[PDB]
């Protein structure tokens, strides 16, 4: 809320442990990993020395409940909320001080669990129970996004970049003619936004599988701190209880960066995949699509005023229940004069903190809300009031200025869906090839 | 084979009661179980003790754990899959712990909470019963311990709490929207016409009431309420007006909220206890038994008391308009009781027929509002209650679940909702007035 700008910074680890715990004590968000025996495995904002002393209570709490045949589900206390997730020997617990519902933390903790499973397959995941040798930085940076707001994981979808149907189709075709017999499925991404998908006839790309690839590469790891071509193993929930599936990641360069994802089920396919990229870059440069991709990726997040003329809506957000994807509008439109990183960070966090209550309101326990309206009118700052709307077929979010009312949103919400419906082919992928 | 969501165990403990292991066993003051409810339900082992004391041990651990994160002292709700556990601080160190066993639905073995009473109002319900309990024993529960001693509290606490939990249906029954707030129920007429100089309807009848507290000796305040209808002259003679059932919204609201000498905080209690005699006829704490000499009377000075800092109550009963005549501690002499009973039946005789039509006064397809005022605690209500097994039973489960779901979120400020079958719930705040412009179709 107020201390968020200094919240994202890590523990200094240069001051006595007394107030060190106090610094960890009041931070907004906390994600923890503790084993069934109660030993804490991973703590994001805290060192393992800090967590174990304080977190022994949770193990004590669950120990009684597991004995009473009651796997505990979650707490709540005033502003802060405690959520417990059970997945195998590992126990997932998250502490949230923001106005986040338990369902939001369940999704956020679920993504963290998927990362552990993606590196260690299910048969070895149970038997092995540090254990997370290379996923420490992967998990630490992933929790940074959740604190920053994560419009993707909170909504459980993927972004898209604005390319026309014909242009997108041409990329898919040139991504399919250059095919080898070891592409279980491959992806092309630019700046975190999916570009094209290639699929075989029988094997299916479960939308839950995509979130594994995007979260560990384009949101948390930054393609493992660049480094060039990387060949790393992978595990997918669809292809569970199998050996580590193999995925190829490399920058497609001669944000602005564009990366290429190819996946093979065999160890000795790296050279074929490496040769696959080499022939791909030549054809993309020959046609000029790669030069087009960087321009569109750089000028992403279209301005809402350009999308809709003379519209006071500060922001937009859209989703499609079938063919799970996700759209968005401009984000740097909060204040053009603002240039320092501190106001644009709070601009984002508050912006998703406007939607953090709305998503909880729509998704309740068999409450079946359809349209939700509110008003977070500041005492002196401004009359910033939120909006909201929904459908079993799609979801829409909105934010409006001090000029408010049902007509303050229905005058536009009924046509922002039409704009998304009009621009659905150039903003959402129905399927691969 | 659906198992209803019956109450599990409910405990009353003071963490500061025992600072040693030998004294830690006695932290529990009142304990309840499904087996314990069985003995009282029909009216309306060492290892077992180990589990009782052990489970509250986590609660003191839980409150201490979360107290240090957000400065928010209580872990109000503990969420599990079998038993929804709530925790409420009633008064400065006394805690009530309840465990609502979920709706067991053996899918060979499944759980649900589609109709389980949400924890947003049990805190209001438990505080209601606790405040209702404090209306019968002492001013404050903490001061009650210092007077009667630890041993005496358990007997009195068991006597009342075993009665309440014997029929505390943990389900969406009655009017949850009104139950979330404390509030004072106001009838269709609501508060009577104030002032002298206009006739209108139900205006000059306050002067006789406001004059009643003057002529009769030692009367501090009275309250009335149209729980029942006019005297039914149908086949059956009595209609058994006091008996099983539930209070009806927009009809049961108390009227003539008071005159003075009663704080608005403790004026809620007397109305709530006055609600009990109608809802639980002849079966309330104190066991009101109607007098055969004067049929239109109940209780009567002749032990029972009400603690508002100590008014001895008497109950004057017409078929509508339950009268709660609060008499002082000493000034009414119990020896001259029969003379006052005849005068009271005569003084309040001409306030039956004129008052009946007066309270019958009333002030986008269908609209139901609800006004709650913070400083005066009045609850002008219109939302209908769930009918027993204007809507159907199944619909109002969702409507009353969503109405109080958004109340917990908020606490301009305007909010709005909708549902597939068609509703429009609007919570608006402006004196702070909470208007609930709940619409439908």
């Amino acid at each position: 809320m107020e201390g968020f700008e200094r919240e994202l910074d890590n523990i200094p680890d240069t001051l006595p442990d007394d107030e060190r715990l106090a610094l960890w004590k009041g931070k907004l968000k906390h994600y923890l990993i503790l084993s069934s025996a109660g030993k804490p495995i991973w703590s994001r904002h805290g060192d393992l020395s800090l967590v174990n002393s304080t977190m022994g209570v949770v193990q004590t709490i669950i120990s009684f409940y597991e004995g009473a045949r009651n796997p505990l589900l979650g707490f709540t206390a005033g502003k802060v909320r405690f959520v417990i997730l059970i997945k195998g020997p590992l126990y997932f617990v998250a502490i949230s001080r923001l106005r986040e519902s338990d369902a939001q933390l369940r999704a956020q903790l679920e993504a963290l669990y998927m990362q552990i499973l993606s590196t260690l397959t299910l048969p070895i995941l149970t038997n092995i129970f540090g254990p997370l040798q290379g996923t420490e930085s992967l998990l630490a940076s992933l929790a940074d996004s959740f604190t920053k707001g994560s419009p993707s994981t909170l909504l459980s979808a993927l972004e898209c970049l604005r390319l026309r149907k014909s242009q997108r189709q041409a990329i898919t075709n040139i991504f399919l003619k250059s095919r080898c017999e070891e592409l279980l499925y491959g992806l092309l991404v630019a700046g975190g936004k999916l570009v094209s998908v290639i699929r075989p006839r029988k094997h299916s790309l479960h939308p839950s599988d995509l979130q594994l690839i995007f979260n560990m590469l384009f949101e948390s790891g930054g393609i493992k701190g660049n480094g060039g071509e990387n060949w790393i193993p992978l595990c997918l929930p669809a292809f569970n209880n199998t050996g580590y599936l193999y995925m190829y990641v490399s920058f497609l360069d001669d944000d602005d960066l564009t990366a290429l994802i190819l996946i093979s089920p065999s160890r000795e396919a790296f050279y074929a995949l490496q040769s696959m990229r080499t022939r791909l870059v030549s054809q993309l440069l020959s046609t000029g699509y790669l030069s087009l991709i960087r321009s569109t990726a750089l000028s992403g997040r279209p301005s809402i005023t350009s999308i809709l003329p003379k519209t006071p809506l500060l922001h937009f957000l859209y989703k499609s229940r079938p063919n799970v994807q996700w759209c968005m509008s401009s984000l740097s439109s909060l204040t053009p004069p603002g240039a320092t990183a501190t106001e644009t960070l709070l601009a984002r966090r508050k912006l998703m903190s406007v939607y953090e209550e709305l998503h909880a309101a729509l998704h309740a326990r068999h409450a079946h809300l359809r349209v939700v309206y509110s008003t977070a009118d500041e005492k002196e700052g401004e009359g910033l009031a939120c909006l909201g709307w929904s459908t079993p077929a799609f979801e829409v979010y909105c934010v409006a200025p001090g000029c408010v009312g049902r007509a303050g949103m229905a005058r536009e919400v009924n046509r922002v869906v039409q704009w998304a419906r009009r621009e659905e082919e150039r903003l959402f992928i129905l399927g691969g090839g | 084979g659906i198992i209803p969501a019956q109450l599990g165990f409910l405990a009353i403990y003071n963490p500061a009661l025992g600072t040693t292991d030998e004294t830690l066993e006695d932290q529990i003051v009142y304990y309840a179980t499904a087996s314990t409810l069985s003995q009282a339900r029909r009216r309306h082992s060492k290892e077992e003790r180990h589990e009782r004391l052990r489970q509250i041990g986590l609660a003191q651990g839980m409150v201490e754990f979360a107290k240090s994160f957000s400065d928010g002292e209580p872990v109000d709700t503990i969420d599990t899959e079998k038993a929804r556990v709530i925790l409420v601080e009633v008064e400065e160190g006394w805690w009530i712990l309840a465990s609502i066993d979920l709706t067991r639905l053996p899918p060979a073995y499944e759980y649900s909470s589609r109709e389980v009473k949400p924890p947003s109002l049990l805190r209001a319900d438990l505080l209601r019963a606790y405040d209702l309990f404090l209306l019968h024993h002492g001013s404050s529960l903490s001061s009650l311990l210092a007077s009667q001693g630890r041993a005496q509290l358990v007997a009195s606490l068991t006597r009342f709490w075993d009665h309440f939990l014997a029929t505390w249906n943990v389900l969406l029954h009655g009017n949850p929207a009104c139950d979330v707030f404390g509030g004072i129920k106001l009838a269709a007429s609501g508060e009577l016409g104030i002032g002298v100089g206009e006739e209108e309807r139900g205006s000059g009848e306050r002067e006789v009431l406001e004059g009643l507290v003057e002529r009769v000796e030692g009367l501090v305040d009275v309250v009335v309420g149209r729980y029942g209808g006019p005297p039914s002259e149908k086949g059956p003679e009595e209609e058994q007006w006091l008996g099983l059932g539930g209070e009806v919204g927009e009809e049961d609201g108390a009227v003539f909220l008071g005159v003075g000498a009663l704080d608005r905080k403790s004026l809620r209690g007397v109305v709530q206890w006055m609600e009990e005699v109608y809802v639980w006829g002849e079966n309330a704490f104190g066991k009101p038994r109607r007098d055969l000499s004067t049929g239109h009377f109940l209780l009567g000075l002749s032990p029972k008391a009400i603690f508002v800092e100590r008014l001895r109550p008497v109950i004057y009963v017409s078929q509508p308009f339950i009268y709660i005549l609060l008499f002082s501690e000493i000034t009414p002499s119990p020896s001259t009781w029969p003379t006052l009973a005849e005068s009271l039946h005569a003084q309040l005789s001409p306030l039956q027929k004129p008052l009946l039509h007066s309270t019958s006064y009333r002030p986008q397809h269908q609209i139901f509002d609800l006004v709650y005022d913070t400083e005066t605690l009045t609850l002008q209500s219109t939302i209908p209650n769930i009918p027993d097994p204007i809507w159907t039973r199944v619909e109002a489960l969702q409507t009353h679940a969503q109405i109080l779901a958004i109340l917990s979120s908020g606490r301009e400020g305007e909010r709005t909702c909708k549902t597939a079958r068609g509703w429009w719930i609007v919570w608006t705040r402006v004196c702070s007035v909470l208007g609930h412009l709940r619409s439908v179709s």
